[PDB]
């Protein structure tokens, strides 16, 4: 020198990112999905469907996952690590995508400001900052 | 009714006007036990060719895939009441399409009743429960001392309809399920079939323990057909009719052509000597008149 | 109180009396008061979580209707 409105979650926004669902080493992966998160726990997911009519239709979800989400990040292979003041939990989008939101803890404490380094040398190794300041 | 003074109230009780001139309506609309926020603004005249239709995002998400449809219905449809009937039909159809999306389990009916029923059963029987609490795997014992497992996939309203049972044992498991029925009933039927086959279980356990069974490796109890190896480059696939386990199981040979012909001819000659009292190995060793190799 | 196992969760360490030995931090007792216990249910929790989410959803619907 216009701006487009997509969904409008009613509660504030915390994390926006992307995943590679159906993951059946390189840094930049061609991400199949799109994810955002709320604070009070509203999660959003988008996918390309091209089902039931023979034309491309946007498949949206909207989950209401527990606890006030304080932070989240993405892991290689359609996984998302998010954090609530009780526990650090994880979500698997790899399976159209997922009807109900199933999530285990990782038995780590309330970590705010998570971040991941993908090793792919063993296993995946993330860096967290615990709410106690460690 | 014919007129839209009471017909609109009977067909959309939860949508109520704000203005004297009935132009601004706001409120809910109900389809499949869910009230969805909504408002709709006609101009001064009851024309729908240009009529604002504002919604909630929770509703726009669902109507994704029919926005052009509902737009066309607004400009085509004569009356508000007819249009709202069309809109309720479309919301219902779209949710029935996205029925994997909206369902869930009742908190005071499902997570309450299922655990009380598992307590009725016994905590030693449950081996596996999913995080989603959909899959539960149950264990059952025989009088001989074998474990047999059953998968159960539970629906949202579990005792309302039949739960999906995936049981191993080879017969078609006929599970009489009433609404009053629960896990103990299907487990009593599970033990009933397990004990009706305490005979078949002896046969297939003998074939597993004594003989070299080839490619039901770590055989599930579903396998009606057991591939017993005899000799070299030759095998017999015995399909046990589990209703009559001691009865002759339909069987043929696989391998080379020049060795299997004598085996088949000798089976055809000694078929009449099959007694239904002895073990299947005892019958086969005297019919085919040869000893079987044990883990060659 | 700290995480000495290196799991993430905090544990309590108790050091028993010095009459045992004249050597430091012998005779310990580590416990979480759950499962972890050294020395010298998930479905039910998820059901609680789902029921709480549905409760909060109904509260949202309720305030909407009052509005």
């Amino acid at each position: 020198t216009l701006v487009k409105i997509l969904h409008h979650l009613e509660e504030p926004v915390i994390f926006i990112g992307a995943l590679k669902t159906e993951p059946q080493p390189d840094e930049d992966v061609h991400c199949d999905c799109l994810v955002a998160f709320g604070h009070h726990g509203r999660m959003l997911a988008i996918k390309a469907s091209w089902d039931e009519s023979g034309k491309l239709v946007p498949e949206l979800r909207e989950y209401c996952l527990p606890g006030p989400v304080l932070c989240a990040a993405c892991g290689g292979g359609g996984r998302v690590y998010h954090s609530t003041p009780s526990d650090l939990c994880v979500v698997d989008l790899s399976r159209p995508e997922e009807g109900p939101g199933g999530l285990p803890p990782m038995l780590c404490p309330a970590s705010l400001n998570i971040c991941s380094v993908v090793s792919l040398s063993g296993g995946t190794k993330l860096l967290a900052l615990s709410a106690k300041g460690r | 009714m014919a007129v839209t003074e009471a017909s609109l109230l009977r067909q959309c009780p939860l949508l109520l006007p704000q203005n004297r001139s009935k132009t601004v309506y706001e409120g809910f609309i109900s389809a499949q036990g869910r009230d969805f926020h909504l408002r709709i603004v006609l101009p001064e005249d009851l024309q729908l060719k240009n009529a604002r239709l504002l919604c909630s995002w929770q509703l726009r998400t669902i109507l994704s895939g029919y926005h052009r449809i509902v737009q066309q219905r607004m400009q085509h449809s004569p009356d508000l009441m007819s249009f709202m009937m069309e809109l309720k039909m479309l919301l219902e159809v779209a949710l029935k399409n996205r029925q994997e999306l909206y369902a869930l389990p009742p908190p005071p009916q499902f997570y309450s009743s299922l655990i009380e029923e598992i307590g009725t059963l016994g905590w030693d029987k449950l081996v596996y429960a999913d995080t989603c609490f959909s899959t539960i795997k149950l264990k059952a014992e025989d009088a001989s001392g074998r474990e047999h497992l059953i998968t159960l996939k539970l629906k949202a309203k579990y005792p309302a309809e039949s739960p999906d049972y995936f049981v191993d044992f080879p017969v078609p498991f006929c599970a009489s399920w009433t609404p009053q029925s629960s896990l103990i009933s299907i487990y009593s039927q599970f033990l009933a079939a397990i004990e009706s086959l305490k005979a078949f279980w002896d046969v297939m356990d003998e074939i597993d323990e004594k003989t070299w069974v080839l490619e039901p490796e770590k055989p599930p109890r579903s396998a009606t057909a057991r591939r017993i190896a005899l000799g070299n480059n030759v095998s017999i696939n015995i399909e046990v009719d589990p209703r009559h386990p001691t009865m002759l199981p339909e069987c043929f040979f696989l391998g080379a052509d020049h060795v299997v012909k004598p085996l088949g001819i000798k089976l055809s000659r000694n078929i009449h000597l099959w007694d239904p009292e002895n073990s299947v190995l005892q019958n086969l060793k005297d019919v085919l008149e040869i000893d079987f190799p044990a883990r060659a | 109180i700290d995480d000495f196992i290196g799991s993430g969760t905090e544990q309590v360490l108790l050091l028993f009396k010095d009459s045992l030995n004249s050597d430091c931090l012998t005779s310990f007792k580590i416990t979480d008061l759950g499962k972890i216990n050294y020395s010298s249910v998930p479905p039910l929790e998820t059901g609680l979580k789902v029921c709480f989410s549905s409760f909060r959803e109904l509260r949202q619907h309720l305030l909407l209707k009052e509005k």
